[PDB]
RNA sequence: UAAGUGAUCUAGAAAG
RNA sequence: GUAUGUCUAAAUGCUCUUAUUUACUAACAAAAU
């Protein structure tokens, strides 16, 4: 609740290091997590016939 | 590339050497305390 | 496959046998005493 | 006649393990393989002073050593090696070994950690 | 993903058989090859082979008047006909007593059968093995394409025109044969291929490098052995034993003595003794191994006797190297543990006792 | 697009990734492939599913 | 009263 | 990418151990949520 203008800093954040963050644009912390792959996990192997056929 | 030691058996720095090492120690070490309950069990009798 | 004894018997018949166990131990490694019984039960059991 | 070759030629007539045999039989007549300090290339680790004539060998720095087997372990099933080097002014033998209980080595004769 | 990697269905690789093996690479593939040596290591490929024609051959000898067998001869083929795969050999040549009546070319798992034929003195065993691959990793088909292949044409090293190809996948773990079968044979035969594959040396050993390979993964304590669950020790120790002496000449001759398998119930104190007789150790090699599998197998026949009541819990163990075989034994019996122990207990000493010792003297048999 | 008075879908909003994002993430794309003449496939896998989920 | 036809890149070897 | 260079006169069979490697090479490449 203290980290105030944070989202801008991680922005900026592109400037003072080499590789940088590829999610910038959110943060788990104030935003919990804006996505969930664990379906397309499961699915893919479905969709790859199954367990047996792999 | 830089530390060439880093990609040797013998280097003890190497990860997996040390983690045998451990290993070693870890099964050694639990044996030691098995018998060195019963020796205290035994010294107690006495 | 062993011999019928009585129960006094059996118990002085083991008796010798741990006496030939603790002997033939002290013959071999030389060590010095058994501290205990239950210091000898591991020798009995384990080897 | 490439790296990567897949498949040594062979003669005709190669009972492979009679072949096996007859190596073994003949490695013990053989002058290398039934030999100790079988070469290696190591860098340096410990960064150290060659004893006889006091040259800094620094960290990192690569040599064509002997790596040979000493037959007291550490512990029970871990073994430990000695590790020959020469200084490069002096022919001084300094060696090192690799005693496993710190995660580091031991030195051995040849020269002085600094 | 080897057995995809490498295939079949390849579109311009140049097929190159890798070095003392079976194994087929269409094309230099990379970390592949390293692999395949390190897990066929030590000629194993030519070892499993020949592993699997000698328990053929002591399946044989078990079932000698059952199926009338005159002689049962493993032939002397050269060291890499377990790895020539274009051309093949026969194995075990199979005299007859009588007439056999065989069958027309057929596969192992086959109900309906006709025994009139084809007649035939003289058989042969072919084993084949191949690793196989996603495409061709159908074994039965790649083993009756052999038959169709080899048989026929001009001369493919066998005496009689009859026999039977058996075929091992080793990448598959599949087994299947193919070729010609008398009556009562090929229900036996079928049993011998199942208990090899359960338990072989050789291809347990395979086995092992696999998962190595890949890293795949699947005095205190005394006071509980006593409790009102079953178990049984079993040791090991006395099972391949010998007799050294000098004779006038200087000869030392190392003679294989008859061995036990001490499996003692400490509940009840049912010694379940197996005498193993000399004739086990006839011709054989790697000596010690193979007694610590036949000394698995007794156990698993011990267990297979004993019914759901009277079976054990835990299966201790003396020796430190008697698990694994008895556990690749132990699959069909799950619920049953397998025990090591830090006791050196002294069931080495069955033979010390009198009777006993009289009685593995006194052996003419496996008993 | 609505309309918060009388909740009404009022508007559409067209949506198209700006050139200079596709831009990027090719860039993104390159640097992964490159410098990867190592990598354990697995890892190279990895950074691929982490830039593709960006 | 009338849907559902077709377009199918590739493809490994050496040395570094 | 498994470096390199100098240096050169013209006991026999036997068996038994393994679910491993005193293993060696690094020229090749190097990042996170
Ligand atoms: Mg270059």
């Amino acid at each position: 609740a203290y980290d105030r203008g944070h989202r801008i800093r991680r922005e900026f954040k592109q400037y003072s290091l080499e590789r940088n963050s590829p999610f910038w644009w959110t943060n788990s912390h104030h935003d919990g997590k804006l996505w969930n792959l664990n379906a397309y996990r499961t699915d893919v192997i479905q969709a790859l016939g199954g367990i047996e056929t792999i | 590339s830089g530390d060439l030691n880093l990609l040797k058996s013998w280097n003890p720095k190497l990860m997996k050497n040390r983690k045998k090492v451990w290993e070693t120690e870890q099964d050694l070490i639990t044996e030691q305390q098995k018998l060195n309950t019963r020796l205290k069990e035994i010294e107690k009798e006495r | 496959l062993w011999p019928s004894f009585t129960d006094e018997q059996w118990i002085t018949i083991e008796s010798q046998m741990r006496d030939l166990i603790l002997t033939e131990y002290g013959r071999k490694y030389n060590v010095n005493i058994s501290a205990l019984t239950q210091t000898e039960i591991k020798d009995i059991i384990l080897g | 006649s490439e790296r990567k070759a897949i498949n040594k030629y062979y003669p005709p007539d190669y009972n492979p393990l009679e072949a096996e045999k007859l190596s073994r039989k003949m490695a013990k007549k053989l002058k290398t393989m039934n030999k100790s300090h079988a070469s290696i290339r190591l860098m340096t680790p410990f960064s150290m002073r060659c004893l006889e004539c006091n040259e800094y060998i620094p960290k990192s720095r690569k040599f064509n050593g002997k790596k040979e087997l000493l037959k007291e372990k550490y512990l029970d099933s871990i073994k430990i090696y000695r590790l020959t080097i020469s200084c490069p002014r002096c022919a001084n033998s300094i060696a090192f070994r690799t005693d496993p209980g710190n995660s580091d080595y031991v030195m051995e004769v040849g020269g002085v950690r600094n | 993903w080897s057995p995809t990697i490498n295939r079949a269905n390849v579109y311009v690789g140049f097929l190159v058989q890798l070095d003392l093996t079976g194994i087929f690479l269409h094309g230099k593939i990379p970390t592949l090859k390293i692999s395949l040596i390190q897990i066929f290591r030590a000629h194993l490929w030519q070892k499993i082979h020949e592993s699997i024609v000698f328990d053929i051959c002591q399946i044989l000898d078990g079932e000698l008047d059952v199926l009338q067998i005159e002689s049962v001869t493993k032939e002397t083929v050269h060291p890499r006909k377990s790895y020539k795969m274009n051309s093949s050999a026969a194995d075990i040549t199979m005299e007859s007593v009588h007439e056999w009546e065989v069958s027309k070319p057929s596969l192992l798992h086959e109900t309906n059968d006709s025994f009139k034929g084809l007649i035939t003195n003289k058989m042969w065993f072919d084993v084949q093995l191949r690793y196989g691959d996603y495409d061709s990793h159908d074994i039965s088909r790649y083993v009756r394409a052999k038959f169709l292949d080899y048989t026929t044409d001009n001369v493919s090293m066998y005496p009689s025109p009859t026999g039977v190809m058996i075929g091992i996948d080793l990448a598959y773990n599949m087994y299947d044969a193919y070729g010609n079968w008398f009556n009562g044979l090929k229900p036996l035969i079928q049993n011998s291929m199942r208990t090899i594959m359960k338990a072989n040396p050789a291809l347990y050993v395979l086995r092992e490098r696999i998962r190595k390979g890949l890293q795949i993964y699947q005095s205190s304590n005394y006071a509980e052995l006593f409790n009102n669950d079953i178990k049984l020790f079993v040791d090991d120790t006395n099972v391949y034993r010998v007799t050294v002496h000098k004779t006038f000449e200087g000869n030392v001759a190392t003679k294989a003595i008859n061995g036990c398998i001490f499996t003692l119930n400490p509940k009840t104190g049912h010694l379940f003794l197996k005498i193993i007789h000399t004739s086990v150790w006839a011709g054989q090699k790697r000596l010690s191994q193979l007694a610590k599998w036949k000394t698995a197998e007794e156990v698993s026949a011990l267990v297979r006797s004993l019914p759901k009541e009277e079976q054990p819990k835990q299966i201790i163990v003396t020796r430190k190297a008697m698990l694994d075989p008895l556990e690749v034994h132990m699959l069909d019996f799950p619920n049953i543990a397998i025990r090591p122990t830090e006791l050196r207990l002294p069931f080495s000493a069955a033979m010390s006792i009198d009777k006993l010792s009289d009685v593995v003297m006194k052996a003419t048999e496996p008993q | 697009l609505v309309d918060e008075r009388t909740k009404q879908r009022t508007a559409k909003a067209y949506l198209k990734v700006s050139e200079e994002e596709i831009k990027k993430f090719d860039s993104r794309i390159r640097g992964i492939l490159m410098a990867s003449g190592s990598t354990t496939f697995t890892k190279v896998a990895a950074k691929w599913n982490t830039s593709l989920i960006s």
